[PDB]
């Protein structure tokens, strides 16, 4: 989202047509800012924050993938998985802040909506281990056995 | 209750 | 297709027509209603004519966003966010339909 | 329906429940069979103590409530 | 035969399987079905008292004291404060019945009842439960497609309006307005017919606005093609009626602007007070002669207004009312074909709403002011202003009305129609009966059962008339099985004919068929369950 | 309300950990009066429900004034008093 | 305020099993405070 | 107490038959003031009498029409023995006086509070004309200490609230005041701010709220007033600091927090027009007296009073003086019957003997 | 089997239910207690009854209205409720006929209770009650006689309705004078059915006769402090406007300033708009102003500098009343002094009523708004006099509205009755039966008018049964002495509409209860 002033933020209107343009001039920042980063040819980006809905409407204007994670250990994993630099502001990445993965794709396993970055490579930082059975105590078991 | 200036219950 | 249930409809719903033959569905995430800009937004003014004025630029900037839908050749308006009674009467106006409120599935 | 002051088990439910009754009063002196069978203690919440392995004994002196129990220990 | 299973070990230690298994009960097998057959029995005999013209009135009363006197069984079943599930399950069935169909709220429950009845003697010889709902549901569905066989087709354009007076005379018949019940009848047939979308679509009963005030009587219910308020006119020295009246509708409080947005108006010198002041003042000044400029000899608003605007609309010769609700608002701009218009630089004459009359309207000796908006040209907007002895019967002949605005609706989305007084019944019992004979010998038993609960509503329409219910049974039945008549039903009126067709005694298929259909369907439900868990 | 095979008083254990008790009932017996054993014995006080007082190291007039539980301790406390009885001495030593 | 002679009549069979479930259990006390009542101030004053 | 009115009023009577005869007391009370305790005398022998009436078998509408018919002939009767009065006659006004106080508990204090009672009636009502007394010209006020043989009649007002300007309790040829506006620092109707943008406004700002409080002071002052009495005000301070120094600075006593029921009472006894605004004050609208000063009640309190008038219109002012507060109160109440037994004489100029005499002759 | 003597239990904790004969039982024990409650407060010798509240308050209440009567009592049995709520329903239509209504269908459910008894449906005995009430009806309508057209004929038909209204209450003590206020007061409003516009203000002290109806029209309000106490030939100006603090309409407003001089400047403007609000009304050329809202000090002081009284705090009925009395039109906006009319009278001064000092408008120009001072011995007299009086001008604004007149006295009850007693006779069924029940019941009203006042009620009740047979359609009880009478010499007359809306109330509601075979009660929330 749009970031905003850390001290204090006060729309000031003293005309009408400050009153009319602001939402304008907004979204168009907004849509702006999205297409600069859309142009670097990063066609996944994902938050640590929450998602605007026009910064979500933006996204899916140019065809961007949106992931959310809310624990930050979760961004520093995925940021290690894929090679990418974790960006303070809202810019567009440079050439070597920009992680690349192999595939990125929704997929369901049982019941549960996952998403996979997944790297085609038999190599890379950080790896997982997808854990299947019928019992919660039964994986939690195998998982003791794994670590 | 409500509309002091008609002194009446409104909606 | 999809069906739902009916949503909350304001005054002047009623005059809406309730069928068409070839509706085209404006699908919007827009709140259609008078209200505040922003919820830190402040007006300082210090002459009746800008009252006027910003008056005048809300119910203009209410105008824009209906007669920008009502160009879209849209004859069928499903907004997530509430769609208030003036933009009922509104597309009531112009024998449209609209639908505020619809749950976002 | 019955207006009979009591409770009533009826089918599958009360079979179980004497078998139970039958098969806990087995295990009360399954251990105490055979050579390699061992004595038990019994305490009387008096302070006395009978130390015996007859099987007749043992089932005399507990203070059974079932009824297909107490048929097991008058058997 | 209830705390689960009580055992608490089979060596000795605890065993202990659902929390708090000792406070629960727990019924199995056949003993649940017979529980859940005598609580419906319970429910559909209480229920079955109500039932035709001389059926009796139940007098409920809430947990706060109010009393409700009604014949409308889901409205009875609905106020009932029950406990078993099963009586819960017969209440939302009448509940069903009503939003379906909105008539016949009561023979559905006696229907379920009598199907129930049977199946435990049915149950009682050994058969499965789930046989004797298979057989239910074949034997509905013999009966549903007798019921589309002898049914009967009627006219329902406007210029004939003489089936429809009989179909609601017939639905009114049992409520307690049949004392006016063709006067009753005929405003219920026109202001469904008014307010409908005739290519056989929908009626919207939004557009009929049921009011009911005490006072006068109960033949003073009269149907009015427009709109009743229960407002009046703002200011008191203002004329109590207008003529020729050419509304308008605003949506916006007769006050100086005011921003949606936090605002601030800053007065920093004399000259600016002194421009406020006059702002205000030519604001209220332009706000009335915008009103004024387009004609119109009467303005309603929404949101209420001050003094000056008041005095204003006084001093120009304009009638207004105040804080007309948002559904009023649309009701009145609905009758007298005008528009709804936010703002008055937006008001125009060709948004003026046009009404023969609009006057103020007294109730005698009690200072209570009502708006009457009527004589339109084409209103699509109708209300029904009932009045009574007391509240009571004002919300039995409100039910009343909406049973009977709901059968003609019926009648709107279908015409087929059959004749009631148990002769529908009685024809669908000896279809099924003829069926089964057919059939293989298992389900024969559930077939005949079913056909014994359906000629449950003649008997009980002959119990409720004083007649002997099984003599005056076998004669209709063995009358109908002589000459092909399936009109032939239990003639509760004592008019000395049993010809129901002669009597006019009609009923929509769709209300039958819905009857059919969902006792069916919630016997089977009950009959398929078998295990209760009550904590 | 509640159906049991046995009373509800009736409580039973069994396993090692009975073995184990009793063990070690039988071991605090004997550490009762492990030190009363020879000629370089100490007394010991016992102070009777009564009132009276018994100031003795014999192994079977301390233990006979020694109220107990465990029904191992009781025979332990059975074989003191026989071994007194029989022979009249070696009752701390059995 | 009329028919004082009420006559209960059909109530009581079809609630004898909850009046004497309840009554079993004052009974069971009963014993408890007629046996103490022989005692505890039979004679504690004098 | 000895009052019956409030005897019945201030016990809790649970009786729907007492309740009446409590109701029946204060209207009484209201008609006439006196006689209170002898109507409930009345009307429970009445019905003493209804009983035994009942008890031989007489219908009570029978009782209450022979009822009606006794009481349309005693009303005559008692008409037929009155005699007229006329209010030029000190003497029978003092009488009446003195019997409505024999029976209260100032009986020995009576040679006082009779002529007090009658001179406060009669400045406060025209003798030619007036047909009714309106009590609330006649002013009580309560001071505890002293004793009864204390209670003075002033012609003047007498004011409770304490002098706020410290050094002056004590002003000759008053021009007294009355406003209704507040001495402090300006501020309007509308929400108002004032914005401090640099350093020389702050001082700006002390400057001119000093002027504007020395501007009021000095356009009060110029009309010669010298006492001033301020309206009790909320939301909004009365009486500023600088003013009160202002004030006593130009020799003006100041009396502030004065009761807005209390204005109209003020203006018919000191004739003060209030003012409102600061341009409509004039030496018109005060009201000239001879003495305004407070006092001291030997310790037990301060009262200020004016006395003396240019134009003393129709009222008076009775300070009630006594060692304990029940004896103040029952004090008070006998005034107040004193008063209202010379307010029926004003209404209606017929006098009867009393003693039991009406009542005998009736009964006969 | 039943929904509550049933092996299984179908109910939440508390929730009842009464079958068949349990359910009429109680209805009918409730509609026989209410009935005989509200009676022997009928007929002109009826008493009258104490309601002493069991609340904190404990307000006492003693009164001769049924309604009255009903309306604050503890009732628990719903039919009785249903009786309550047609006494409301009847006193909002009309002024009078809830004792008589309330009776006439307990004693009608009386009789259902008898025909229930003797093994009749109770289905056919609402048919002969239809049937009973529809000749009843009929013959009540043909019996009505009216005399809107002769001016003189009407007066005296009014001045009898409202003695025969006032008979029963506390009034009758003083019943022709009373009959003459409150019909005066009833003429006064020129046709107009405005009851609002009749102002009964009540006074403690002096006697009942002391009552009087205000030539002119009485306020209870204050004026101002420098403003006149007595002006002559006055000319009314009536506002609705502020007057208190007046400040523009537009809330975002505020003043923003850089010093106290500028606020000093803003306050003078303001002062200055007030001055400029009160010369514009001024200028209308005015010497009494009435305001609804408060008037504040500043426009207070303008106005005694002017010489204009200013009365302030006049309520919406105050402001209404006034213009109703005078002539004037409620202003808000003073730019159009020649559109706005003033009312006008002759002289307003202060009066002395009790102890209390009030506003007297005398010599009115319109005139159509009536003030009545009541006194009394005690409040609760006040009270009684107050309901009574309201009854009577109800009556009469429902007489002046339909001038259609019935003869009372039992003449009324006894006609429909000999109808409904001639449309049994030549009737077959049951129905013959409970048509006759109608016709007894509708006797036993008379009956219990003439049990009130100790007569001979079965003779008197016989005598006018034969006179009504006979063709003597007019005769009726002569409470004066007993006996019967003739109603048109002796005049007593009452509205048709109130009869015929007893009569109608009292067999729907008679029919409402008798439906009911089944009461089911929710389990409170206590
Ligand atoms: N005039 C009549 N003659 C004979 N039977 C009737 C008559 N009117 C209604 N009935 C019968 O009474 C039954 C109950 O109808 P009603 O009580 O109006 O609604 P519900 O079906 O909800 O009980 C209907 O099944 C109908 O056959
Ligand atoms: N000095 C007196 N001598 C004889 N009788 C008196 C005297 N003063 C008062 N009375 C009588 O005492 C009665 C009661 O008067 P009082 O107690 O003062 O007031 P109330 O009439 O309210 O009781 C009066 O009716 C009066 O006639
Ligand atoms: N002077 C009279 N003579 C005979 N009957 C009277 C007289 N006045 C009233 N009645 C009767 O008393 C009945 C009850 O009147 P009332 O108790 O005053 O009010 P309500 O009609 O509310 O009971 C009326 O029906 C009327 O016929
Ligand atoms: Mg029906
Ligand atoms: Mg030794
Ligand atoms: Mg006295
Ligand atoms: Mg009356």
């Amino acid at each position: 989202d749009g970031m905003i002033t850390e001290t204090k933020g006060t729309v000031l209107i003293k005309t009408a047509e400050e009153l009319m343009n602001f939402s304008k001039g907004e979204e168009n920042l907004m849509d702006a800012q999205v297409k600069a980063i859309a142009d670097t040819g990063a066609n996944v980006v994902v938050t640590g924050g929450k998602v605007a809905d026009m910064a979500l409407h933006y996204a899916n204007k140019y065809n961007i993938m949106l992931v959310r994670l809310n624990s930050k250990w979760d961004l520093r994993r995925l940021c290690k998985t894929v090679g990418a630099t974790a960006l303070p502001r809202l810019t567009p990445p440079v050439l070597e802040e920009m992680g690349h993965c192999d595939s990125v794709y929704l997929s369901e396993v049982g019941d549960t909506q996952v998403v996979v970055f997944k790297h085609e490579k038999e190599d890379g930082a950080i790896s997982t281990i997808v854990l299947r059975g019928s019992t919660d105590n039964l994986m939690d078991d195998i998982e003791r056995a794994v670590d | 209750v409500w509309d002091m200036r008609s002194g009446q219950c409104v909606q | 297709g999809v069906a739902f249930k009916k949503t909350f409809s304001y005054a002047g719903f009623e005059m809406q027509p309730k069928k068409y033959h070839n509706p085209k569905i404006a699908l919007l995430n827009v709140e259609l209603e008078l209200k505040a800009e922003k919820d830190n937004a402040e007006i300082r003014v210090h002459t009746v004519e800008d009252y006027q004025a910003i008056v005048d630029a809300e119910w203009n900037i209410l105008y824009d966003k209906l007669e920008k839908i009502h160009h879209s050749g849209a004859k069928v308006v499903l907004s997530k966010l509430p769609i208030g009674d003036v933009a009922t009467q509104y597309f009531a106006d112009r024998d449209m339909f609209c639908a505020g409120r619809v749950p976002e599935e | 329906p019955l207006s009979v002051f009591g409770d009533r088990s009826t089918g599958e439910t009360i079979r179980s429940q004497n078998v139970m009754a039958a098969a806990s009063i087995a295990n009360i002196v399954k251990s105490s069979l055979g050579p390699v069978g061992l004595d038990k203690m019994l305490v009387d919440d008096i302070g006395d103590v009978t130390i015996t392995n007859d099987g007749a004994t043992i089932l005399k002196l507990l203070e059974v409530e079932h009824p297909a129990a107490k048929v097991l220990c008058e058997l | 035969a209830s705390m689960g299973t009580l055992a608490f070990d089979e060596y000795g230690r605890p065993f202990l399987i659902i929390k708090d298994q000792d406070r629960k009960s727990r019924l199995m097998g056949l003993e649940a079905l017979k529980s859940h057959i005598m609580a419906a029995k319970a429910v559909a005999n209480t229920m079955r008292t109500s039932l035709g013209p001389n059926g009796l009135d139940k007098m409920m009363v809430d947990k706060d004291g109010d009393v409700t006197v009604t014949n409308d069984g889901a409205t009875i079943l609905s106020m009932m404060d029950v406990d078993h599930q099963i009586a819960k399950l017969m209440v939302e069935l009448s509940k069903s019945q009503d939003d379906e169909i909105g008539d016949g709220t009561t023979g559905v429950v006696v229907l379920a009842g009598a199907l129930l009845e049977e199946a435990e003697q049915l149950l009682d010889r050994g058969i499965h439960p789930i046989r004797i709902a298979d057989g239910y549901e074949q034997a509905a569905r013999v009966a549903i497609e007798h019921l589309d066989k002898i049914s009967d087709s009627v006219l329902v354009d406007i210029k004939d309006t003489e089936p429809l007076i009989q179909t609601a005379k017939t639905t009114l018949g049992s409520k307690v307005v049949n004392s006016c019940h063709r006067q009753m009848a005929e405003i219920a047939v026109n202001a469904v017919l008014t307010v409908a979308d005739m290519e056989r679509r929908d009626v919207d009963f939004e557009l009929i606005k049921v009011e009911g005030k005490v006072g006068g009587r109960l033949e003073d219910t009269k149907l009015i093609k427009g709109v009743i308020v229960d407002k009046d006119f703002s200011h008191p020295q203002m004329p109590k009626k207008v003529e020729d009246a050419k509304i308008a509708i605003l949506t916006c409080p007769f006050e100086p602007p005011k921003p949606k947005t936090k605002h601030k108006l800053d007065v920093t010198s004399v000259e600016d007070y002194k421009a406020l002041q006059k702002y205000e003042k030519e604001k209220f000044e332009e706000m009335i002669q915008q009103i004024k400029e387009t004609g119109a000899n009467l303005a309603i608003c929404q949101w209420g207004f001050d003094d000056e605007a008041n005095h204003l609309l006084l001093q120009n010769n304009l009638p207004a009312v105040r804080w007309v609700g948002g559904p009023e608002i649309e009701l009145i701009a609905i009758a007298t074909g005008g528009r709804i218009v936010p703002r008055f630089s937006e008001l125009t004459a060709e948004k003026l709403g046009f009404a023969g009359l609009v006057q103020e309207i007294s109730f005698g000796t009690t200072k209570d002011k009502m708006l009457v908006i009527e004589q339109c040209k084409n209103s699509r907007a109708v209300t029904i202003f009932i009045r009574g002895g007391n509240k009571m019967i004002i919300e039995e002949a409100k039910r009343s009305l909406h049973d009977a605005l709901c059968v003609i609706r019926n009648l709107i989305r279908d015409n087929r129609v059959v004749y009631g007084g148990g002769a529908a019944e009685i024809s669908c019992a000896l279809a099924v009966s003829q069926e089964a004979d057919k059939c293989p010998t298992l389900e024969q038993y559930a077939m005949r059962a079913f056909a014994d609960a359906l000629e449950v509503i003649p008997m009980a329409l002959s119990e409720n008339s004083g007649m002997n219910p099984i003599q005056t049974m076998t004669e209709v039945r063995a009358r109908q099985v002589k000459e092909m008549n399936p009109a032939l039903g239990i003639d509760c009126l004592h008019k000395g004919t049993n010809d129901m067709k002669q009597q006019h005694v009609i009923e929509t298929l769709i209300g039958k068929k819905q009857q059919i259909s969902l006792a069916t369907q919630m016997v089977r439900m009950i009959l398929k369950i078998d295990d209760i868990r009550k904590p | 309300r509640p159906v049991l095979v046995l009373s509800q008083n009736t409580k039973r254990e069994s396993g090692r950990k009975v073995q184990s008790g009793n063990i070690n009932a039988a071991k605090t017996i004997a550490d009762i009066i492990r030190t009363c054993l020879g000629p370089k014995s100490m007394m010991k006080m016992l102070l009777d429900p009564m009132g009276g007082i018994v100031m003795t190291n014999d192994g079977n007039a301390i233990l006979r004034e020694i109220q107990v539980q465990h029904p191992a301790a009781k025979s332990m406390i059975e074989i003191s008093r026989t071994q007194d009885e029989e022979v009249g001495d070696g009752t701390t030593s059995v | 305020l009329a028919g004082e002679g009420i006559s209960v009549n059909t109530g009581p069979k079809g609630v004898i099993n909850d009046w004497r479930r309840f009554k079993q259990l004052e009974t069971e006390q009963r014993e408890e405070q007629c046996r103490e009542m022989e005692r505890l101030i039979k004679k504690l004053s004098m | 107490t000895n009052d019956g009115a409030t005897i019945l009023k201030q016990m809790q009577v649970l009786h729907p038959a007492a309740r009446m005869l409590v109701e029946l007391s204060k209207a009484q009370d209201i008609e006439a003031g006196d006689g209170t305790t002898s109507v409930v005398i009345i009307a429970g022998s009445l019905l003493d009498s209804c009983t035994k009436l009942l008890q031989k078998g007489i219908h009570p509408t029978i009782i209450s029409e022979s009822f009606q018919k006794a009481l349309e002939k005693g009303i005559e009767i008692l008409t037929d023995m009155s005699r007229p009065v006329e209010l030029s006659d000190r003497e029978t006004l003092l009488n009446s006086a003195t019997t409505s106080l024999n029976s209260k508990v100032v009986s020995q204090y009576s040679s006082l509070l009779s002529p007090m009672s009658v001179n406060a009636v009669m400045k406060v009502i025209d003798p030619a004309t007036a047909t009714s007394v309106d009590l609330r010209d006649i002013k009580i006020v309560k001071k505890l200490g002293g004793t009864i043989d204390d209670c003075e009649l002033v012609e003047g007002l007498v004011l409770t609230q304490k002098v706020s300007n410290s050094g002056i309790t004590r002003v000759e040829k008053a021009k007294i005041g009355l406003i209704q506006f507040c001495l402090s620092a300006p501020k309007t109707d509308m929400d108002n701010q004032i914005v401090v943008s640099d350093y020389a406004q702050m001082d700006r700002v002390l400057r001119e709220e000093r002027a504007y409080i020395l501007n009021l002071v000095k356009q009060i002052k110029k009309t010669g007033c010298n006492v001033l009495l301020i309206q009790k005000s909320i939301l909004r301070d009365a009486l500023s600091d600088l003013a009160l120094h202002f004030l006593n600075k130009m020799k003006i006593m100041v009396i502030k927090d004065i009761e807005r029921e209390d204005i109209e009472f003020i203006c018919k006894t000191i004739g003060t027009k209030p003012v409102a605004h600061i341009d409509q004050f004039t030496a018109d609208m005060l009201g000239s007296a001879e003495l305004a000063e407070e006092v001291n009640l030997n310790g037990s309190g301060k009262l200020l009073k004016i006395t003396g008038c240019a134009s003393p219109g129709k009222t008076v002012t009775i300070v009630v003086r006594g060692s304990n507060k029940l004896v103040i109160e029952e004090a008070e109440r006998s005034i107040h019957d004193a008063l209202c037994v010379i307010r029926c004489l004003v209404k209606k100029r017929a006098l009867i003997a009393g003693g039991g005499a009406p009542e005998i002759e009736l009964a006969l | 089997a039943s929904l509550s003597l049933a092996p299984v239990n179908i109910f939440k904790a508390g929730a009842d239910e009464e079958r068949a004969e349990t359910a009429r039982l109680t209805s009918f024990i409730g509609a026989i207690a209410i009935g005989d409650l509200v009676k022997s407060t009928l007929g002109p010798k009826g008493m009258d009854k104490i309601l002493l509240s069991s609340g904190r308050d404990a307000s006492l209440m003693v009164t001769n209205d049924g309604a009255t009567i009903l309306k604050n009592i503890g009732v628990d049995n719903p039919a009785a409720k249903v009786l309550v709520d047609m006494s409301r329903v009847q006193d909002d239509e009309v002024g009078d006929g809830t004792t008589s209504v309330t009776v006439l269908a307990a004693e009608l459910l009386r009789e259902a209770e008898s025909l229930i008894a003797k093994k009749i449906h109770p289905q056919t005995i609402i048919a002969g009650w239809r049937e009973a009430t529809k000749a009843a009806r009929e013959a009540l309508l043909s019996s009505a006689v009216d005399h809107g057209s002769d001016e003189v004929k009407f007066r005296q038909d009014l001045m009898n309705i409202a003695g025969t209204t006032l008979s029963s209450k506390l009034l009758t003590h003083h019943k022709d004078h009373f009959t003459k206020l409150a019909v005066e007061a009833v003429l006064r409003l020129k046709g107009s059915g405005n009851l609002e516009a009749i102002h009964i203000i009540k006074k403690l002290g002096g006697s009942l006769a002391d009552s009087y109806l205000d030539e002119g029209f009485l306020l209870d309000k204050k004026i101002g402090v420098n403003q006149p106490k007595r002006i002559e030939n006055a000319k009314i100006l009536i506002a609705n406007t502020g007057m208190d603090t007046d400040k523009i309409k537009i809330f975002g407003s505020r003043v923003r300033v850089d010093s106290t001089a500028k606020v000093a400047e803003i306050e003078h403007a303001e002062k200055e708009k007030m001055k400029e609000k009160v010369e514009r009304i001024l200028k209308h050329g005015i010497n009494c102003f009435i305001n609804r809202q408060l008037i504040y000090n500043y426009p207070e002081q303008l106005f005694g500098a002017a010489g204009v009284m200013a009365i302030e705090h006049a309520d919406f009925a105050g402001v209404e009343r006034l213009a109703l009395v005078t002539g004037g039109e409620i202003a808000s906006t003073f730019d159009h002094p020649e559109l706005v009319k003033l009312g006008s009278c002759k002289l307003i001064e202060e009066v002395m009523i009790g102890e209390d000092k009030l506003i007297h408008f005398s010599g009115v120009a319109l005139g159509e708004a009536c003030t009545i001072v009541l006194r009394g011995a005690t409040q609760q007299i006040l009270d009684e006099a107050e309901r009574s009086l309201h009854d009577a001008l109800c009556v009469l604004a429902q007489t002046v509205k339909d001038s259609r007149t019935v003869y009372g006295g039992g003449c009324s009850e006894m006609l429909m009755a000999h109808a409904v007693t001639q449309l049994a006779n030549r009737t077959p069924g049951k129905e013959a039966v409970a048509m006759e029940s109608y016709a007894k019941a509708l006797r036993m009203l008379p009956t219990i008018i003439a049990d009130n006042a100790g007569y001979d009620s079965a003779d008197l009740v016989a005598q006018l049964r034969a006179a009504h047979s006979e063709g003597n359609t007019t005769a009726g009880l002569d409470m004066r002495e007993g006996t019967i009478g003739d109603m048109a010499i002796l005049g007593i007359t009452e509205s048709f509409q109130v009869k015929r809306q007893v009569l109608l109330s009292a067999a729907e509601a008679a029919e409402v209860i008798l439906r009911v075979d089944n009461i089911i009660k929710a389990a409170p929330r206590k």
